Parts: structure tokens; C-alpha cells; sequence
RNA sequence: UUUAAAUGGUUGUUUAUAAAAAAAUUUACUUAAA
RNA sequence: UAUACCGCCAUCUUCAGCAAACCCUGAUGAAGGCUACAAAGUAAGCGCAAGUACCCACGUAAAGACGUUAGGUCAAGGUGUAGCCC
């Protein structure tokens, strides 16, 4: 049996994002990708820098934002810019929010040499897909 | 609440007594009607078993004083000619307006069947009824 | 909110699936009951036992009997019966005596609301076949009032502790008989062998009547 | 205040009548007779169903027409009460030579009908299948009681199991331990079950009216 | 109705609960004096 | 130490079954639940299927549940328990 990125059936009271109820044949047929670059085109180069870039800013939001991260990040490059789409909880106050939007990206901007943008969508819960 | 033992007592002995205890809040509606016009046989659940040894129904085979002139004409004649119209309540058969002049003539005071049965016949034939005997 | 809920068995049953062998599944009975009369019981069952407990629970309430209890703390009178293989005879005790009967029949008793009562339990200790057995009883046991209205007489109590005086505990809704019941020299009933060799002091048992905890 | 003095002369008022609704004169012995309400042969007869036979003529139960009518005043009377309450009335049979016309004589007297295959646990399961708020049947008229196996319609027992007093014509091959106002007579006849759905559509149509009648003359009286 | 077709080391199967809580800010320029 | 595990898989599978929540039958036992001219089952969800990829509605891929073999892997990496620390 398959086992890579599937949710496994439970008793009905798990509740699954629409993201990580797909399995990975659905990643071009009913989900799209996480992260847009042009690293993977054909005759593209720097596949791999932007691919360590990803790995270290998915776990660097994880743990800056610790428990407020409500769906996978969406890492977006266009020319220069790393623009950085998160989906984060309503729990922590807005001033603690707007802290770590302004310490995350001027630390990230030095670390990458590149202008980084942050763009928070606050929701009241976790979007429930299905229970499975 | 309610009470799904239908096999203990009767849906009134059940919802009477659930009442009383406070199980049930408000009476059905049908509990009303029930008492004031209640059935002949309380319905209570009760299993059939098989009569064994001597045991026999009650059902006694319904006869009737006129049933052995009947017979006897029947095996005489036969079925009459006349198809019986059972849509007809007050259709009269010949079997049985045999079995009326028969008792007509049995009130005149006859005493022997043969003879009162041959003169049962020979009315019947002067009437202008048609009597073809199987012979 | 009225009732109460008390398990009375918890069973590991098994059966046989081709895929998995043994599939372990749990059988549960519990009895519910007011304490004014108002008692049942169900069988649950559920691979998990807090989903066993939750459907007997449920289910037990859709199942009430109604029990007759005199002066409401204890049977209206001695009731033996057999059934399957399991035996119960029951005894109507005065006030004070108790619940001096097998633990499960104390745990259904106080469900009922059953004060004081004697039960002796033989042959099959089955749970299962003693409180569908105890139900049975208990359900059947005739009133004295449904006496007095079958027998068209009064039903008068005496008791030793008020002497000779007679205690009218119902009477006939409808009309009084006035022919006396016939008296029977001789009563042709039969006779529970436990009970005579005890009334002649002829049974001796070093665990009867022991010293125990009020019930 | 106003509620018990209406309940009082509308709820309890037809209950202290013996013929409140006036179901005696919808039938009479004779007219009984004249549609065959005939039972089956002596070798198809249930044990219980002895009490109500008049006789075997010739191997055929005849049904004792003196006890169904005082069986049947009862159950006409029974469904005019419930009628006139309010009650929702269901009619059930399994004979398919009559499944139509029970089906227009429900619809006609503003009633329900279920003369279709009867699904497990319409009865004990109906919030589940219905919904939690589904109000459940106050009376069920079987115009036939037997399946089409010749065994008790399963709704006779469900309907015991919900409280639900039950109103049948049970033939000699019928069990009418658990039908509450049972109504001995011949289910098979086109004439006698057509004359029951006749009886039972007045009487119901009747009991309906005669709300109206006196809710309105309350009415009335109650403003002047 | 109709060829022959023996074997598989020992012991190892199923009961008691479940589950956190928060936080302060406290709406309105410039200046200036002694 | 894969006989503590996550992770990723083999295998039946060139399968169609696994089913929570209820209802009913067995006298309220382990359990069982169908007959269409129908007789107690209703069933969310999962798989199959349907859709999608490739050159079609075909074919091939992909998919393939719950479980079975304490099946493979402490040597992809991570990690519970035990052990080493000149
Ligand atoms: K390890
Ligand atoms: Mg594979
Ligand atoms: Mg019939
Ligand atoms: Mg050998
Ligand atoms: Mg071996
Ligand atoms: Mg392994
Ligand atoms: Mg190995
Ligand atoms: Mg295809
Ligand atoms: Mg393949
Ligand atoms: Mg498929
Ligand atoms: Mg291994």
C-alpha cells in the first residue's frame, strides 16, 4: 500500500485541510503547488538554492509563528521579490502580529539579500475539507 | 419516554403506568379516548401453541334440518339446469323450492320421506319445472 | 435526570473474521431505573467499551417495566419462578429487613426502589437469565387490589404487631361475594423442600445469616 | 383560564358520550351480510380467531356478523374520536388488488396511506429516516393485517412497540392478539373491503366536520 | 462409478476513565513661558 | 533492539470490501439482518466506481480502503528503551 502524504481514513472525526486531503497524484489534477519559481522550467538554473530556501523558510514560519500557522505556507518569487502567503489562526493579539511581521521580514530580507514580504489571512479556525 | 416491551401487557397497562410513575410527561392523545370507550379484549400479547392429544377446536360444522333433503334431491337430480345467481339475495334455486314444497307438504302431516319425497316431485312436475333425474 | 444508570456485566466476547481472527468485542449489560417503580435494562455492544456503555445506557430506557411495590418497600408477595436454568424465589420481608438477596438483585432493587427483600438464587448463576428472570417476576406479581377485584372479597391484613386487629388492605370496586371462600381441609400446593427443612430447624449453614454490611 | 374551559367543552365534551359521532347508523347487520363480510377454509383458521367464528359451513369459517358488529361500533367510534382530536390517521395493507384504492381513499379524507413495501424500522427508526422533529402516527388502520407471505403485517408489532393503538380487520387467518380494536370480518371480498373503506372514510370525514362545527360555534359565543 | 498422494519441534492473545489558561493600551496639533 | 516506532514500501490487489451512528431478530447468548408479484433493515464516511494524465468514450498508466505476513528497512533521516564517553 501507498504511504506518501496520504491521511488515513479514521473513524470520522479527524478533520483534514482541502490540502492534505490529496494524495500526491492529485498535485497538478486538484491541488496546485506551495511554492511558484522558475527554478524547475526547462534550461532554468538555481533549482536547487531556491529548494534549501523553501525547506529553511517553511520551518522558520513554523517556529516564528509557533501554533498560529492554520494551512502550509504559499512561497511566491517573482523577479526578486519572496513574497510569503500565510494563513495564521485569530488567537494571538494583532500587536503581536504586526511584531513579528515586521521582525520576520527585515531578518529575512538580510539573510536572503532580497526584498521579502509577509501577507497574513487571519481566520477564526482551522478550514475543515472533510472528517475523515 | 415510551415503552417498546410490547409483549408485557398492553400499549394502555404500559402508558397508564408510566404516566403514574412520571416516566411519561403528558399522556398520548390517544390515552383519553381509549379509557372512555376501551375495547372488548384488553390487547395483550399471547402465543399460539398446537393443540396436542385430545384438544379440539371449538367450531361445531353448521347443518340444518333442510340440508338432508337437499342432499337427497342432489343425488336424484342432480345440479339443476338453472345456473345459481348468488348476486341475487333472495334468488330461489330449484333444490330449493323443492326443499319449500317438501316442508309444505310435511306441515300437511306426512310421515314418510320416500313417499313425501315422491310427492314433493310430482308438485314441482305439474308447476311446469323441468325434472330430468340422472337416471 | 431522573433515572439512574448501573452496569451489571462487562464481557470480553469474541468472534472469528477471516482478515484479523479473533475480533474482540465487548457486551455490556446495565440496568436503569427512577426508584419509584420506573426500571429496565438493555444489552449494549461495541468494540470500544464507552461505546457499549453509552448504547446499553440508551437503549435500557425505551425498555421500562412498571413494578408493583407494596407500601412502596417491597413485593406484594412471595414470588418463585424458574427462568431458563436459573431459580428465584423471592420473599416479601416487614420494614428493616433489608436487601438480603445477590448483589445484582440489590443493585436492580435499589433501581426499583425495592426497600426490603429476601432472594435466594439456584441452579445457573447466569447474569443475563437472573435479571431477565427478576423482571419477569417482579412484572407478574399481582396487587391486592387485582385480589380483592378477581376474588370479589376483602383482603384483610394481620399483622402480629398489632394483634388481633383486622387491617382492610383493599377491597372489591365492584360487588362483595357474599359466599365465603371455600375452606380446603388439606391444601394441595406444593411444598419448596428448602423452606419446610428450615422451618423445622433442620438446616444448618454456617453462611447463612452472617453479619453484613447494611444494603 | 380560557384554556380549560376550551379544553373542557371541546376535548372532554365527546367523550362523555356513548355515540358522540353518530357511527351506528353508517351500518347495519344486513348490509354487513350483503358484502360478504365469508372467512377462509377451516384447515386456514388461527387459534385465536376461534371466539369470533360463528360456524364451518361446508370446511368454511363463517365469521360470526353479531360479535363484528359490536367489534366494528367500537373501532368507528375509536377512529371518529381520534379523527376529531386532531390525530394522524395511516392506513396499511399489503393486498395489491386494493393498494388504489385505499391510496384515493386516504387522499379523499385527508389522511395517509402506506400500501407499499414497509421498509424496516419506519416505526422505531423513524427519526432517523423521517427526521428528529417527525411526528409519528396517532391511530394505524390495517385493512389487511397479513403480509403477502400470510404472516402479521411487521407494523402490527412495531406499532405495539410505539404506543400506537392499531385498528384491524382480521380475517380466520389472522392473529389479532396485539391489534387493539380488532374488527373480525372477510378482507378479501372487493364488496367488504370497499363497504370498510367507506365506513371508515365517513367516519372519519365526519368526526373532522363536526370540529369545525363545534370550534366554531365556541368561537361565536366566545367573542359575545 | 474409477491410480498413488506421507510429514510439520517448545512456550508465546485483548481492560478501566477522559479532558489547560490568558493580555494591556486607555481618542483629538504647534508652540512657548518663567 | 525493524519484536518499541515515525517515515517510505512489499504482499493478497490480475481483490471489493471496511463501515461509525441507529433500528430489529435470537425468550435481551456468542451472533444474525435477504426474497421486487419483496418477508427488517436505514446507513454518513473510506475503497471500488466516476473523473483526470497519455493519442478517443478504447487501451495503458495512475489509483487501489480496512486488514493479513510482529513481512522489508535503527545503515535515507528522525526517534523510544538499553549501552559506550582515554
Ligand atoms: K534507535
Ligand atoms: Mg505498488
Ligand atoms: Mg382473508
Ligand atoms: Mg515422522
Ligand atoms: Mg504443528
Ligand atoms: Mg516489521
Ligand atoms: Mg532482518
Ligand atoms: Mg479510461
Ligand atoms: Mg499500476
Ligand atoms: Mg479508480
Ligand atoms: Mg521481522
Amino acid at each position: 500500500k501507498n504511504r506518501a502524504a496520504r491521511v488515513r481514513v479514521s473513524k470520522g472525526d479527524k478533520p483534514v485541510t482541502y490540502e492534505e486531503a490529496h494524495a500526491p497524484h492529485y498535485i497538478a489534477h486538484r491541488k496546485g503547488w506551495l511554492s511558484l519559481h522558475t527554478g524547475n522550467l526547462d534550461g532554468e538554473d538555481h533549482a536547487a538554492e531556491r529548494t534549501v530556501e523553501d525547506v529553511f523558510l517553511r520551518k522558520f514560519m513554523w517556529g516564528t509563528f509557533p501554533g498560529c500557522l492554520a494551512d502550509q505556507l504559499v512561497l511566491k518569487r517573482r523577479g526578486n521579490q519572496l513574497e510569503i502567503c500565510a494563513v495564521v489562526l485569530r488567537q494571538l493579539s494583532p500587536h503581536k502580529y504586526y511584531f513579528l511581521v515586521g521582525y520576520s521580514e527585515t531578518l529575512l530580507s538580510y539573510f536572503y539579500k532580497c526584498p521579502v514580504r509577509l501577507h497574513l489571512q487571519t481566520v477564526p479556525s482551522k478550514v475543515v475539507y472533510k472528517y475523515l | 419516554a415510551g415503552s417498546r416491551l410490547e409483549t408485557v401487557g398492553s400499549i394502555f397497562s404500559r402508558t397508564r403506568d408510566l404516566v403514574r410513575a412520571g416516566v411519561l410527561k403528558e399522556k398520548p392523545l390517544w390515552f383519553d379516548v381509549y379509557d372512555a370507550f376501551p375495547p372488548l379484549r384488553e390487547p395483550v400479547f399471547q402465543r399460539p401453541r398446537v393443540r396436542y392429544g385430545k384438544a379440539k377446536a371449538p367450531i361445531q360444522d353448521i347443518w340444518y334440518h333442510e340440508d338432508r333433503i337437499r342432499a337427497k334431491f342432489y343425488s336424484v337430480y342432480g345440479s339443476g339446469q338453472r345456473a345459481f345467481d348468488l348476486f341475487n339475495p333472495n334468488f330461489k334455486s330449484t333444490c330449493q323450492r323443492f326443499v319449500e314444497k317438501y316442508t309444505e307438504l310435511q306441515k300437511l302431516g306426512e310421515t314418510d320421506e320416500e313417499k313425501l319425497f315422491v310427492e314433493t316431485g310430482k308438485a314441482l312436475l305439474a308447476e311446469g319445472v323441468i325434472l330430468r333425474r340422472v337416471g | 435526570e431522573d433515572f439512574d444508570t448501573r452496569i451489571l456485566e462487562v464481557r470480553n466476547v469474541f468472534t472469528m473474521t477471516a482478515k484479523e481472527g479473533r475480533k474482540k468485542s465487548i457486551r455490556v449489560l446495565v440496568a436503569v431505573g427512577n426508584g419509584k417503580g420506573a426500571a429496565g435494562f438493555s444489552i449494549g455492544k461495541a468494540t470500544d467499551r464507552m461505546d457499549a456503555f453509552r448504547k446499553a445506557k440508551n437503549r435500557a430506557v425505551h425498555h421500562l417495566h412498571y413494578i408493583e411495590r407494596y407500601e412502596d418497600h417491597t413485593i406484594f408477595h412471595d414470588i418463585s419462578l424458574r427462568f431458563k436454568r436459573t431459580h428465584i424465589k423471592m420473599k416479601k420481608q416487614p420494614k428493616g429487613y433489608g436487601l438480603r438477596c445477590h448483589r445484582a438483585i440489590i443493585t436492580i432493587c435499589r433501581l426499583i426502589g425495592i426497600k426490603d427483600m429476601y432472594a435466594k438464587v439456584s441452579g445457573s448463576i447466569n447474569m443475563l437469565s437472573l435479571t431477565q428472570g427478576l423482571f419477569r417476576g417482579l412484572s407478574r406479581q399481582e396487587t391486592h387490589q387485582q385480589l380483592a377485584d378477581k376474588k370479589g372479597l376483602h383482603v384483610v391484613e394481620i399483622r402480629e404487631e398489632c394483634g388481633p386487629l383486622p387491617i382492610v388492605v383493599a377491597s372489591p370496586r365492584g360487588p362483595l361475594r357474599k359466599d365465603p371462600e371455600p375452606e380446603d381441609e388439606v391444601p394441595d400446593v406444593k411444598l419448596d423442600w428448602e423452606d419446610v427443612k428450615t422451618a423445622q430447624g433442620m438446616k444448618r449453614s454456617v453462611w447463612s445469616n452472617l453479619k453484613r454490611a447494611a444494603t | 383560564e380560557d384554556s380549560t374551559d376550551f379544553n373542557d367543552k371541546i376535548l372532554n365534551e365527546p367523550l362523555k358520550h356513548s355515540d358522540f359521532f353518530n357511527v351506528k347508523e353508517l351500518f347495519s347487520v344486513r348490509s354487513l351480510f350483503d358484502a360478504r363480510v365469508l372467512g377462509h377454509k377451516a384447515g386456514c383458521r388461527h387459534r385465536f380467531m376461534e371466539p369470533y367464528i360463528f360456524g364451518s359451513r361446508l370446511d368454511h369459517d363463517i365469521i360470526d356478523l353479531e360479535q363484528t358488529a359490536t367489534h366494528l361500533q367500537l373501532a368507528l367510534n375509536f377512529t371518529a374520536h381520534m379523527a376529531y382530536r386532531k390525530g394522524i390517521i395511516l392506513f396499511i395493507s399489503r393486498n395489491r388488488q386494493f393498494s388504489y384504492l385505499i391510496e384515493n381513499m386516504a387522499r379523499d379524507c385527508g389522511e395517509y396511506a402506506h400500501t407499499r413495501y414497509f421498509r424496516g424500522g419506519m416505526l422505531t427508526n423513524a427519526r432517523l429516516l423521517f427526521g428528529p422533529t417527525v411526528r409519528l402516527p396517532d391511530l394505524i388502520i390495517f385493512l389487511h393485517t397479513l403480509n403477502n407471505i400470510f404472516e402479521p403485517h411487521v407494523a402490527v408489532r412495531d406499532a405495539a412497540k410505539m404506543n400506537i393503538p392499531t385498528v384491524g380487520i382480521v380475517d380466520t387467518n389472522c392473529n389479532p392478539c396485539l391489534i387493539t380494536y380488532p374488527v373480525p370480518g372477510n378482507d378479501d371480498s372487493p364488496l367488504a373491503v370497499h363497504l370498510y373503506c367507506r365506513l371508515f372514510q365517513t367516519a372519519i370525514t365526519r368526526a373532522k366536520e363536526k370540529r369545525q362545527q363545534v370550534e366554531a360555534l365556541y368561537r361565536l359565543q366566545g367573542q359575545k
